[PDB]
């Protein structure tokens, strides 16, 4: 009505995958106490 | 005449038009004045056909006080020219009589001494041939200047591949070149005619493939011969 | 498609409508009642506009219309009526073709000629009749 | 009358009347686009033309909103990063492919001005179908993870956005997909005139290479120009001296075609038929193309497409078996805005068309070549739906195009005639009726080597240019002199004297002695120029090679297609299908075979270990370079296997009707060819070897500077 958001500007979920983030990581990062550490920055998924 | 210019009306009094059946055909030009040299291989579709050479001429359509079409009173063509070479591609036409001198009309010397022009020189050469290559006739002279590329490297792989002759010179094509009704064209090298145009088939503007014109110079023995 | 004035200029522009397939001037010669799909049996008098369905004057074609729409369009036999529909509302394998007179399709009763004589229908038989000429002669502009 | 200018403004721009006021154009500040329609039209109601959207939808207030690209709803096999709402101009997106999976297209895309992304689209495929993985262009979805043979694909672009190509897409046999890569359109990215006149060539000029083969005059050329009024004077002349320039352009390659010429509204006008004496007159068709005007229909301003294609048919059909029906190409070319309102759907006359010229209607012979559509959107007003629905869907070809500004086109054409480039004519096979050998594989070569009582070495080559003759380097040895090897193509039953043989600056069989290897057939091709100029006929064609600007054009691609690209196409990761030439009982037959270029190439490598000596090698990789492509074995089939004759010979890839050499057939593992027959029991192990020719580029190029083969710089 005259309220709310348009139901046009609503971007949908659809992104709903069972597996993800196969991916690979070498850690080379300079150690410290034999423990190397990465950070990663991944982008999480539609679902809930 | 592919990026050629119109020539000025009647700057070219040597220049003529050889017509089968009132229609351009080929480029002539008045070497005596009873004589018309130009390509051979433009009598290989007459036979059935009223050749004529037209003088004095600039625009094939519009009338003009100084034009004049003569009759062929006889076609000399070199005695050892084929269809199926370029070798050899000269023609002699004799009037039915001597051309009206005026001033569009008048005969143009011819090189005797047979050595090769100087390459760089720039020559001359006009035609009545198509300006495109859609095919768009003209109804005004062409002309434009080209350099004389040395036959050295005209017989280059890249290009002609030793397919030159000494009795034969090029000139460069770099998309200014002389195509398809251009055949029996002058080619003047300084107000002295050195050779003429005759290069079979090509696609007109290609660099790599050169303007190919047979050396009136290296004829001149034959020439002297046929005006007797 | 609707039911203030729908001038002649309104008609025009409606019909000439990219969507807009077949313009006919149709005679409703049998109306069935039939299990899955109702059936209007219209007969053309006239093409107006030739869609692309290949029909001449005199056959006939089958109308699709719901029993929800049946009220509305109180279609009566032997009467003549201009409707126009789109390209989408074909169904069936030519040369079976039937039209489906959908939400988009347009119809209007046509006063019959005797019927045009009457100070109610000389306003409506003059648009028509202006209709028909102009997309027959000159059709669709731009 | 003129329409009234109340409440036609636009939220956030201003706008600027046309064609006398009869129509407006919204202007929106730089990096935003008039909402939804670009331009409007007055109507005989005094009203301005309603506001209609991309899904038909009304809208009340025109509103200048920011330019975003396509979002990414769909994207398998990997991840792309990041994720918004929407990307606005110079926005960056990046794509990355799980592992055993490899990545083929731009990995890094960048959102640019004119509503597209940069680059190409991103797919990340596995190489385990017969088809590669299609991929899924950007802001489309596609429904079919199956790439078998006859397997099918379907793509579906997002609400607002119009589809542009093929919307269905099957694998066929050969490994290739029918149709064309989809594309999700919006409602103002149009093209650039360069881009449309580069694609729009692209594919035309190669189908014209082949019509050399060879008045006259044996291609049709359709030109079906709108003078509907819903197109105005001005993208009408416009596209009339865009024609112009064209016809020009395709008569700078010296070829003269039959011309068509045919303007429609109401009724369909003709100016020039295909069947006139003066059809394959250039001049002539121009000189019309001069005189016809856009008040030529006027007074029925209609737009019946439908009886402008009808025009079209009348002209290549016959009065009921012309003897040269099924050797012409016909290509119609059609200027319109795709607003058609008379006659209802062209479609059905395109189909007709196809039955006319027996298109279609043959499993083992689709004759897809023989027809070309191609639909210029003119108009203000385009619907990118219905010119998408006539034009033809070939892979790696457009035929859809819709011009920003036209009469820009002209200019460009103008600028891209070059007489001193020339038609290619490599890896050209036409079904000729006769057929004899040599007339299917006309660029294969047969040479002889003769040797003092030890014997003769029979191999065989590819004619890649007019003097030289690619084969491989063990055919020969720095003591064999020139007047004792005989070169024979064509079938020719003469032999041909040669000039030279040059051998590849890295070629040493002998550079493994120490190792414990005797042979070793690394770099293993040679070239053989010969002392006479070859003259192309029915029976002797060139092959095209890898990396020059003539395999550019029969793939299909942008002039500005890099070395890398092409290997990428001929030589995807996966199974790729090849074939290779041998001799059977004096007669020439083909042989396909597969190239494990994919997972399976580990396992096609080592097995060199069963080769004869080889087989107390240490390291397998030592005698198996990077210079080598393998074939043959049991998976995914069984492969037959190279001859000792047939060594040398080219591994060839025929695509798009096409043929390419890829390799140099080098040596095999087991030899089941025995000069009786062939080993009926081949082993599983059996694999051949081949030298990849993206390898030797470099002695390629340079040995070949002098031949106009144009190779590529990379
Ligand atoms: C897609 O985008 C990424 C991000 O640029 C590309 O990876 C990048 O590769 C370049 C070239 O090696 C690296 O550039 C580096 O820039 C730093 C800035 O200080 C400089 O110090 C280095 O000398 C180097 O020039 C960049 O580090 C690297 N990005 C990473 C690893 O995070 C990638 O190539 C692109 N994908 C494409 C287009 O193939
Ligand atoms: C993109 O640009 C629009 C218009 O300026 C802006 O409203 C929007 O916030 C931007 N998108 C992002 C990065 O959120
Ligand atoms: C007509 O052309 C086709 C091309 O596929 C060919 O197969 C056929 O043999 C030709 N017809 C005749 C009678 O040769
Ligand atoms: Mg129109």
């Amino acid at each position: 009505d005259e309220d709310i958001i348009a139901e046009e500007n609503i971007v949908s979920r659809s992104e709903f995958p069972e597996s993800w983030l196969w991916n690979v990581e070498d850690l080379k990062e300079p150690p410290k106490n034999g423990i190397s550490t990465k950070l990663m920055n991944i982008f999480l998924k539609d679902s809930i | 005449i592919l990026g050629g210019r119109e020539a000025e009306a009647h700057a070219r009094p040597y220049m003529a038009s050889v017509q089968l059946n009132g229609a351009h055909l080929c480029g002539g030009v008045l070497v005596a004045e009873q004589w018309v040299l130009s390509a051979a291989h433009c009598l290989e579709d007459a036979a059935d056909g009223k050749v004529q050479v037209l003088l004095g001429a600039h625009s094939l359509s519009q009338p003009e006080p100084s034009k004049r079409l003569y009759d062929v009173l006889r076609a000399v063509p070199h005695p050892d020219s084929q269809p199926d070479t370029i070798d050899h591609d000269l023609l002699l036409l004799q009037l039915s009589e001597k051309a009206t001198l005026g001033p569009a009309v008048r005969p143009l010397p011819w090189q005797r001494v047979d050595r090769d022009v100087a390459p760089g020189t720039l020559c001359d050469v006009a035609g009545w041939g198509i300006v495109n290559h859609a095919g768009r006739r003209p109804d005004s002279l062409q002309h434009v200047l080209l350099p004389v590329l040395d036959r050295a490297t005209c017989n280059r792989r890249t290009h002609h591949d030793g397919a030159i002759t000494e009795r034969l010179m090029c000139a460069e094509s770099n998309r200014r070149d002389s195509c398809k009704g251009d055949a029996g064209g002058p080619l003047v090298c300084g107000g002295v005619l050195e050779g003429v145009v005759t290069s079979g088939s090509r696609v007109c503007g290609n660099r790599k493939k050169p303007g190919i014109y047979t050396r009136v110079a290296s004829y001149a023995a034959w020439i002297d011969s046929v005006l007797a | 498609i609707q039911k203030d004035k729908v001038t002649l200029e309104e008609r025009l522009d409606k019909a000439c409508e990219p969507g807009v397939d077949y313009v006919y001037k149709t005679r409703l010669v049998k109306v069935q009642l039939s299990n899955d799909f109702d059936e209007y049996i219209m007969a053309i008098e006239q093409t107006i506009k030739s869609g692309s369905d290949e029909v001449q004057v005199g056959q006939q074609r089958t109308f699709i219309s719901p029993i929800k729409c049946r009220e509305a369009l109180k279609l009566e036999e032997k009467k003549h009526y201009l409707m126009w529909g789109l390209s989408s509302d074909f169904w069936g394998e030519k040369p079976n073709l039937s039209y489906i007179i959908g939400k988009d399709t347009w119809v209007e009763h046509w006063p019959e000629e005797d019927e045009c004589q009457d100070e109610e229908n000389q306003k409506q038989c003059q648009d028509l009749g202006a209709f028909t000429e102009s997309m027959v002669v000159f059709g669709c502009p731009n | 009358g003129s329409c009234s200018l109340e409440g036609v403004e636009i939220k956030g721009g201003s706008f600027r009347l046309l064609q006398e006021g009869q129509a407006l154009e919204y202007v929106c500040p730089s990096g935003f686009y008039p909402y939804p329609v670009q331009t409007r039209t007055c109507r005989s109601t005094g009203s301005w033309s309603t506001l209609k959207t991309q899904d038909q939808k009304t809208v009340r207030k025109a509103e200048c909103r920011a330019i975003h690209c396509p979002r990414p709803h769909d994207f398998e096999n990997g991840e792309y990063w990041p994720r918004s709402p929407y990307y606005n101009v110079s926005d960056e997106i990046s794509f990355h492919c799980y592992d055993g999976y490899t990545l083929r297209g731009s990995a890094n895309r960048t959102c640019q001005v004119n509503g597209r992304w940069s680059g190409q689209t991103a797919i990340c495929d596995n190489g385990a179908g017969y088809c590669s993985n299609p991929g899924i262009p950007i802001g489309t979805r596609k429904v079919g993870s199956q790439y078998r043979l006859e397997d099918s694909v379907t793509y579906h672009c997002s609400r607002g956005l119009t589809l542009r190509g093929s919307q269905r897409r099957t694998c066929q046999e050969g490994g290739s997909w029918s149709g064309t890569e989809p594309s999700c359109q919006d409602s103002f990215m149009y093209d650039t005139p360069q881009e449309v006149a580069e694609a729009f060539l692209s594919s035309l000029t190669e189908t014209i290479e082949g019509v050399d083969a060879e008045p006259s005059g044996s291609m049709n050329i359709y030109l079906v120009l709108d003078g509907s009024g819903s197109i105005g004077a001005s993208d009408f002349t416009g596209a009339k001296k865009c024609l112009v320039n064209l016809i020009e352009k395709v008569a700078s390659y010296g070829v003269k075609p039959r011309y068509g010429l045919v303007t429609y509204a109401t009724y369909p006008k003709i100016w020039v038929k295909v069947s006139e004496a003066d059809s394959s007159n250039a001049d002539w068709v121009t000189k019309q193309l001069n005189e016809i005007n856009y008040e030529d229909h006027k007074l029925k301003s209609g737009t019946n497409t439908k009886k402008a294609l009808q025009a079209v048919y009348s002209m290549m059909s016959w009065p009921d078996p012309p003897e040269g029906w099924n050797r012409t190409r016909h290509v119609i070319i059609l200027m319109t805005d795709g607003l058609h309102n008379m006659g209802g759907d062209p479609i059905t006359v395109i189909d007709e068309i196809r039955d006319l010229l027996y298109i279609g209607k043959d499993r083992k012979n689709p004759r897809e070549d023989y027809l070309d559509v191609y639909v210029f959107g003119v108009g203000p007003l385009v619907n990118q739906v219905n010119i998408n629905a006539l034009a033809s869907k070939k892979d790696n070809e457009q035929h859809v195009f819709k011009v920003k500004d036209m009469e820009n086109l002209e200019d460009v054409f103008y600028q891209m005639i070059d007489e001193s480039q020339s038609l290619s004519l490599c890896g050209m096979v036409w079904e000729h009726r006769k057929g004899t050998d040599y007339h299917k594989q006309p660029w294969q070569a047969k040479i002889s080597v003769i040797r003092p009582s030890k014997g003769h070495e029979s191999c065989m080559g590819a004619v890649v240019s007019e003097y030289f003759v690619l084969t491989a380097a063990h055919c020969f040895t720095v003591d064999d002199k020139e007047h004792s090897i005989k070169v024979s193509v064509g079938g020719e039953k003469r032999d041909l004297e040669i000039e030279v043989v040059l051998f590849h600056p890295n070629y040493n069989i002998n550079g493994k002695k120490e190792a414990g290897i005797p042979e070793f057939y690394d770099y293993d091709v040679a070239l053989i120029k010969l002392k006479n100029k070859l003259k192309y006929g029915q029976t002797i064609r060139p092959i095209c090679l890898p990396c020059t600007e003539g395999t550019t054009r029969a793939l299909r691609l942008p002039p500005t297609t890099t070395c890398q690209q092409q290997k990428e196409e001929l030589l995807p990761a996966q199974d790729i299908k090849a074939l290779f030439v041998s001799e059977e009982e004096k007669k020439l037959t083909r042989k396909e075979v597969y190239i494990k270029n994919g997972d399976k190439k580990g396992s096609c490598e080592r097995d060199a270990q069963y080769a004869p000596g080889y087989d107390k090698v240490k390291d397998i990789s030592e005698v198996v370079t990077p210079r080598f492509l393998c074939t043959g074995g049991v998976s995914p089939y069984a492969d037959p296997n190279t001859c000792r004759g047939d060594s040398g010979g080219p591994l060839i890839v025929h695509k798009r009707s096409r043929f390419i050499q890829v390799g140099v057939i080098s040596w095999g593992v087991v030899d089941v060819c025995k000069n009786q027959k062939r080993q009926k029991q081949v082993p599983a192990h059996a694999r051949d070897f081949h030298i990849n020719l993206f390898q030797v580029l470099p002695w390629l190029k340079e040995k070949l500077q002098d031949e106009d083969l144009g190779f590529l710089a990379a």
